[PDB]
């Protein structure tokens, strides 16, 4: 365990990399990733249909890659989204330079 | 109907023979019936559904058999090698291509491939 | 392994003038017949 | 996003009302204009798609 | 403390799942914990039922030993050298009876190359003493046995063994040769290992599919059943073999972690190959010569059996509960039994009756045919609590077929009696 790798692992976690491991995670167990794509657009297009209202500021791709991950033993939020505990206050949003 | 009220659960024979005794008459959807009472019995419907397609089959009733075997495909039930070659040797002699290769789709589904008799007896059609 | 067959065929070919008359050729409900075009004038 | 008069006029509406834009089986109006190019030169064009189920022709216009 | 099939076990060495992390390989979900018999897999994570399965374990290539099974002997996991005699020895075998000979010839070369995981994974590996296979047995044992073609088998492969071993390993054989196996008693224990704990997978490594004789590590450490939790998928692109759990199947804390070998076979073959038993195995085949026959349908339906004769199950759905004495003793016997089906012509009572009763008569007559009982097997079993492994699988072995033929014996009483309703 290296000492000094928190905040390295935090922003790993923060900025949105763990979506691309996990997309590389999905690929390794797929012949052709074409008809992987097509089968997430399906589940997505399905989870759409099912819930309109739920959707709008959480995907429904994210949410099938969360769902995807969570049922093979790895824990993901839901939809890969998280909020900023150290929001200022309403109608403040920060600047990612 | 006189056992049912009785209060004593049929036993799987029975139904079987009803659905056999359906199969040969024509009854595709009162055999349907009988399969809906014993699936929610909690009896299995497989053994029952693959006997009634076959008495379809043997029954000249070709369109009848073909859509129960859609039904029980879209379920999730599984058929035996035979019902498959059957079913599509019959559609083909009759000259129904596309219920034959619906079924050759179902077949590649279930995880059974397709060998040389399937493709010839499509292409007997599509001659 | 079964491969889903999508069949497709554009075609093109000279097309007789009884072909361009029905792309034109009209019945109104008073009987006549429209399509023709007889004048220079456009507006 | 370019041509579909139809479709672009459903994308707005779906996506507002938030529903799934389904995939168009309608030529654009470039295509459907080339048709009509091709047969004031006195040329034919025609889709033509057949089924593979019932071995059936259909003209799409 | 809730009592668990793994608690009573415990714990294993923290060097054993150790050398398998440092070379990548991994396991989520899952504990190994030693006993008597051996290691084990053992769960440490409530599952519920998934839509799609789950990884447990991730084995390497780089760990496991492979042999194509056609005639082109491609070492994917590549430790033999180009010229070496080693390889004159392995091809030097008919391709299509022998396949343990040259897994064993592998892993005495693998034991002997350097730098290599099984070096230090042998330590792991059951001991002569530990090991349960029938290669490794007394003539005691195979008298024991009470079974003569069993026995002439076992003894026909012991000889084959001593033979190879002889033929190969003569004196003017090299010393890089002579140091893999001094003694044939190495290369009975290698022949053990490998027939005991092979794997028959298809992989793709690169651009080639083929079918080949595998010895992976960490995957021989899970116990058979006949109802599996687990099975084994290749993964090509990480040219990796993974264990995952059957999908829709609820897995709670301290449940064993099995799977199936040879599935559809007697407990014969178990016995030859595994030196393993079950009283429960469902494709044992009792050969009776009686005229008599039962009826199948009412059979299945009198002791709740669904499915075609390829797929039996209990449907514990209609069960309700209570009936526990179907097991896969009963389908066994069904499968095995004389069955006439005719239609939809129903069953006649006196007839059913006089076909059980010569059923029991031959089953009791089968019975005393062996020169002992189940009591009497089961004495000598307690009595002995530390002994050979092979003669404690032998007495396992006759107590099952007993306890069989007693559970058909049972199961045609209760037709018998149910039938008459």
């Amino acid at each position: 365990r290296i000492p000094f790798l928190e905040e390295q692992v935090r922003k790993i976690r923060d900025g949105g990399k763990l979506l691309t491991m996990d997309i590389h995670r999905l690929l390794l167990n797929e012949d052709n990733r074409f008809d992987f794509v097509n089968e997430i657009a399906a589940e997505a297009k399905q989870y759409v249909e099912n819930n309109r209202d739920e959707y709008g500021a959480k995907k429904a791709i994210l949410h099938v890659l969360s769902n995807r991950m969570n049922d093979a033993g790895v824990y993901r939020a839901e939809a890969y989204m998280e909020s900023d505990p150290f929001k200022p206050g309403p109608g403040y949003m920060k600047d990612e330079l | 109907r006189r056992e049912l009220s009785e209060g004593l659960r049929p036993l799987h024979e029975t139904f079987l023979a009803l659905v056999r005794l359906f199969g040969a008459k024509g009854l595709a959807t009162r055999g349907l019936e009988i399969l809906a009472a014993m699936e929610k019995l909690k009896y299995d419907i497989r053994q029952a559904w693959l006997v009634l397609v076959e008495e379809l089959v043997r029954s000249n009733h070709l369109e009848d058999a073909n859509k129960v075997f859609l039904k029980g495909a879209e379920g999730g039930l599984r058929a035996t090698d035979e019902i498959y070659d059957l079913l599509i040797e019959q559609d083909c002699k009759v000259g129904d291509h596309s219920n034959a290769l619906t079924i050759a789709y179902e077949m590649e589904a279930a995880g059974r491939m397709a060998t040389t008799f399937h493709f010839n007896c499509l292409l007997s059609v599509q001659a | 392994m079964i491969d889903r067959y999508k069949h497709q065929q554009l075609r093109i070919g000279s097309v007789s003038p009884q072909q361009i008359s029905a792309w034109a050729t009209k019945i109104l409900p008073n009987g006549e017949i429209v399509g023709e075009v007889t004048k220079p004038y456009t507006f | 996003k370019s041509d579909h008069i139809r479709a672009r006029q459903e994308v707005l509406g779906t996506t507002i009302i938030g529903g799934t834009i389904p995939n168009p089986e309608d030529a654009p109006e470039s295509f459907r204009l080339l048709v009509r190019e091709l047969r004031s030169l006195a040329l034919e064009l025609n889709h033509f798609l057949v089924s593979e189920k019932n071995f059936q022709i259909n003209r799409k216009e | 403390p809730h009592d668990t099939p793994a608690s009573q076990l415990e714990l294993a060495d923290p060097d054993f799942y150790k050398i398998g992390y440092v070379r990548s390989f991994r396991a989520y979900g899952i504990e190994f914990r030693e006993g008597p018999d051996g290691y084990g897999v053992f769960a440490s994570r409530d599952v519920e039922p998934l839509r799609r399965a789950r990884v447990i374990m991730e084995i390497p290539l780089e760990l496991m030993l492979t042999i194509s099974k056609k005639l082109p002997w491609m070492f994917f996991p590549d430790i033999i050298p180009v010229g070496h005699p080693i390889f004159d020895i392995i091809n030097s075998t008919n391709p299509e009876t022998d396949s343990d000979l040259r897994l064993a010839c592998l892993l005495l070369y693998a034991f002997d190359c350097k730098d290599n995981f099984w070096q230090l994974y042998g330590d792991f590996l059951p001991s002569d003493d530990e090991c349960t296979s029938f290669l490794l047995a007394t003539e005691e044992d195979l008298l024991e046995l009470q079974d003569e073609k069993l026995a002439s088998t076992m003894r026909e492969q012991q000889q084959r063994a001593l033979e190879f071993w002889e033929k190969n390993w003569h004196s003017a054989v090299p010393l890089k040769i002579k140091r893999l196996a001094r003694d044939p008693e190495r290369f009975i224990w290698a022949m053990c290992i490998a027939q005991s704990r092979s794997i028959n997978l298809q992989m793709r490594i690169g651009a080639l599919v083929q079918d080949a004789n595998l010895l992976v590590p960490y995957a021989d450490m899970m116990n058979h059943s006949f109802q599996p939790n687990c099975f084994f998928h290749w993964r090509f692109k990480d040219r990796m073999l993974e264990v995952m759990i059957n999908a829709g199947q609820r897995i709670r804390k301290g449940d064993e972690m099995t799977v199936d070998y040879m599935a559809g076979q007697k407990n014969n073959f178990f016995m030859q190959r595994y030196g393993f038993s079950s009283p429960v195995n469902p494709w044992d085949v009792i050969h009776f010569t009686g005229d008599a026959k039962i009826h199948l349908d009412t059979f299945l339906s009198v002791f709740n059996i669904s499915g075609l004769p390829g797929e039996y199950y209990h449907n514990s759905r209609l069960s309700n509960d209570g009936d526990s004495f179907v097991d896969g003793a009963i389908i066994a016997a069904a499968r095995t039994l004389p069955t006439w089906s005719d239609g939809d012509l129903p069953p006649i009572p006196s007839l059913e009756r006089k076909a059980v009763k010569e059923l029991q008569e031959e089953c009791h007559q089968m019975l005393a045919e062996f020169p002992t009982t189940s009591d009497e097997d089961q004495k000598i079993l307690d009595s002995m609590p530390d002994c050979r492994r092979t003669l404690e699988a032998a007495i396992k072995y006759r107590l099952h077929r007993k306890l069989l033929i007693e559970k058909v014996i049972q199961a045609l009483d209760i037709y018998q009696d149910r039938i008459l309703f």
